[PDB]
RNA sequence: CGCGGAAGUGUUUUGUGCAAGGGCCGUAAGGGAAGUCGGCAAGAUUGAUGUGUAACUUCGGGAGAAGGAUUGGCUCUAGC
RNA sequence: AAAUGCCUCGUCAUGUAAUUAGUGACGCGCAUGAAUGGAGCAACGAGAUUCCCACUGUCCCUACGGCCUGUCUUGUGAACC
RNA sequence: ACGCUGCUUUUUGAUUCUUCGAUGUCGGCUCUUCCUAUCAUCGCGAAGCAGAGAUUGCGAAGUGUUGGAUUGUUCACCCA
RNA sequence: UUGAUAGUACGAGAGGAACUCUUGAUUGCGACCUCUGGUGGAGCGGCGUGCCUGCUGGCUGCUGCGGAGCUACGUCGGGAGUAUAAUGGCUGAAGGCCUCUAAGCCUGAAGACCGACUGCGCGGUGUGUGUGGCGGAAGACGACCGCUGUGUGUGCAAGCUGUGCGGAUGGAGGAGGAUUCCGACAUUUUGAGGCUGUGCAUU
RNA sequence: CGGACGGCUCAGUGAUAGCACGAUGAUUUGUUUGCGGGAUGAGCAGUAGCUGCGGGAAACUGCAGAUAGUGGUCUGCCCCUGUGGGGGUUGGCAAGUAAGUUGUGGGCCUAUCAGCUGGUAGUUAGGGUAAUGGCCUAACUAGGCGCAGACGGGAUACGGGGGAUCAGGGUUUGGUUCCGGAGAGGGAGCCUGAGAGAUGGCUACUACGUCCAAGGAUGGCAGCAGGCGCGAAACUUGCCUAA
């Protein structure tokens, strides 16, 4: 079964490969069920894996919460592994997997949790990119540490230095205003109500 | 080798001990002796009977699927992004 | 009555441990009268209490027709 | 074509995969028939027949087990021919 | 074809030699063995034998030749 | 009997084979118990009727599972030896030709004989037997196979049944001042108690 | 936000539907109108698109990384109480529009259809509902309908607005434009939503099926054209960003 290996530090994935020796000491493992990687080959010596997910030999995936090594069919809803809902209120009967290894599973997903003191090629030697940067401005305060009153916390780490920075500064504009005008007009409700009170319980 | 697992009880069967049913929905259940044929035709729970596995994780005996395998792992190295490789925060 | 007990009454104390074949019995996969002159023999139904009961008929019967259901132990309630 | 029809396993229909059996219908009936009693079945029958459900070692095809005999000992000790 | 010559002892007759001071008289079921005048299987001829399918002949008796409905039937007649 | 040979030879067409190789079975015969099924008055459990004053524990009845052994509905196992029959051929006269035949020779059958397999008598040879007792893989009784004190008992291993008595904590409800008594059954101590003719060790 | 309307059809239904006049003081209502109402606090979790590794004949799908909206928990706010406490997380009022529930009355034919009925008629309590009610359950009483036709059975039964015939009085007909109902091969059960027991929504059984690498995956013309079948019996697989 060809593994699927992925170190999240470092943030990097690449497709390995075994035999059918060691593969036999895999099986009867939840997900969620992890070891010493030595057992698989040679280099995953002094590592710690973890299992994550896997498909068979037709396509269908493994999920948690069925403990079995057979193949379900449950009624699945939004927000399911197994389904990818379009429709809104609308469920379906669809082929899972259980949680266990066994001889079905074509492929294993994996994870390194503590690399070795090998080096494993692909893995431990690169450090990729992240995706996406923050976009909360007190999150964006705690990632450099601008807490001077912040005056403009966007121009303070333009500065710091071409990385083009998108943030929620509109959005925090329009609700500032919002809800400050609703003021304005809860005061002359209000205001104007009680004159007419008093003029009607003057003449009654 | 084995032959499968006991539907009844949990017990693993040996290689040529046992014999499959097939139903009319297509559903093969396997079983190992005339002890256990006769309590499924009888209609009794396996919970009810104490030397099943399904009975001593009812009771709390022993679980049957251990999961955790110590499990003691940490590390969260920080990275760089297109152009800020060396952040220096 | 059957299935078990009293009362009264009767009774011995150095043969073997069990081949084949008999006499009287018990249990059997899957099939279900293909057996036989012939269902011979065996198996099957069976007590009680609700339910539900056809053709025909000398109007009395047929009738317990057929067919379906319930049943232990323990702790209480209601009637006279 | 009946416990009564020789010819005869009469002819047609129906029940079966297959019907010298059973039932219905036909009638020149060797030799049916009216207290020699004729026709007729409600109720009753350890009476004679054919089929259906149920059930099974009747059978396919036999196996294993129980008790008493037989096999072995002592005593008593015949008969048929 | 019209005529003519044989063999067997499975039919039914013909006869009355044995048994009437008793040889248990039909069929089925069970089990063994023998014959060949061979149905199939093995070898080999002929043809009005193209092939296929059959028909006719010779050597050959080692091994096989079933399950049912109706009848007491032998026999018969149908189904697989 | 399956696949191949082969939609081939043969045939205007329609149709449609064989030698050699190869796959499975039906039935007969002779064995065997690893597996599966049957039996199992051995063993353990459940539910009852009567009797021992009741509980515990017994005996008696019906029922579930059921090891060893036995068994079939289960598993295993078949000569290319020699000479011939019918027929077809070689050489060859009688009969200057012809002819498988008169002398000779080649080939050829689920048949014959032989081999292999089982039983019995008779022979040979550097060759002649444990009285009794106790066991079994052997057995109606005789016999046969073994030893010549290595049994019995107990422990462990390997199995069958299925969670023991007593205690503690609960229980549909009922009875009534004590915060007591009656109550089928439940959970726990507890894969627990009971049992074994098989194997190993020891005494 | 919408797809509960619009469009098609007449199987079921002889009155539980439809038409006429009534009750809702027994009920809910998005969008529309006019008034009211509204947390810029803490502290942690964490996702779509996107960037990579992938499975499968297909139809469909997994894992890692990193981010808006967002989701918990405290804090405050509001509600029922108070010489204790206990809940909720901003949801309102009135019109208009729509919807549900309910009373009485009407010439299809038939007595070779005369007696029918067990949740059946009522009382008292509770549950359920948006809401009354045997609608449902527990206990108890013995009722309810009928020649002024009950209870049954039949024929080509969707109801009206309407059509035909024609001195008057009558007889016959309405699948079909408008309004009301019911259904989406046959039965059932449900999710989302102000509104559906929805079928160009989902789940199961059942009639007929379709595609596959054989292990799986799938269908719903009584919408507009069109095809087959059936029968005596019925049109275009056209054009449209205009009314």
């Amino acid at each position: 079964m060809k593994l699927n290996i992925a170190y999240p530090t470092n943030g990097t994935q690449k497709m390995f490969e075994i035999e059918r020796r060691n593969e036999v000491r895999l099986y009867d493992k939840k997900i969620g069920d992890q070891f010493d990687g030595g057992i698989l080959g040679e280099e995953f010596e002094g590592t710690i894996m973890e299992i994550t997910g896997g498909d068979d030999y037709q396509g269908f995936p493994m999920v948690s919460g069925h403990l079995t090594k057979k193949r379900v069919r449950p009624l699945l809803s939004k927000g399911d592994a197994g389904y990818r809902c379009r429709r809104k209120g609308v469920r379906r009967r669809k082929s899972v997997r259980g949680s266990i290894v066994s001889e079905e599973i074509c492929v294993l997903n994996l994870i390194i949790l503590r690399p070795g003191e090998k080096e494993i090629d692909g893995l431990t030697n690169a450090v990729n990119d992240v995706s996406h940067l923050p976009r909360k401005e007190k999150k964006l305060r705690k990632m450099f540490g601008v807490p001077d009153e912040e005056k403009n916390v966007v121009g303070y780490i333009r500065n710091i230095l071409i990385p083009k920075i998108r943030h929620n500064g509109k959005r925090m504009k329009r609700e500032q205003e919002r809800r400050e005008q609703i003021m304005k007009i809860r005061l002359e409700r209000k205001r104007i109500l009680e004159e007419e009170r008093k003029e009607y319980l003057e003449k009654y | 080798m084995i032959q499968g697992v006991s539907m009844f009880s949990g017990r693993n069967i040996p290689k040529g001990s046992g014999i499959y049913e097939v139903m009319s929905d297509g559903r093969a259940v396997l079983t190992a002796s005339n002890k256990e044929r006769r309590l499924i035709a009888r209609k009794i729970n396996p919970r009810d009977i104490r030397w099943t596995t399904s009975s001593r994780e009812f009771f709390g005996k022993e679980s049957q699927y251990v999961v955790e395998k110590m499990n003691v792992q940490k590390v969260k190295v920080v990275r760089g992004f297109r152009h800020i490789s060396a952040s220096s925060l």
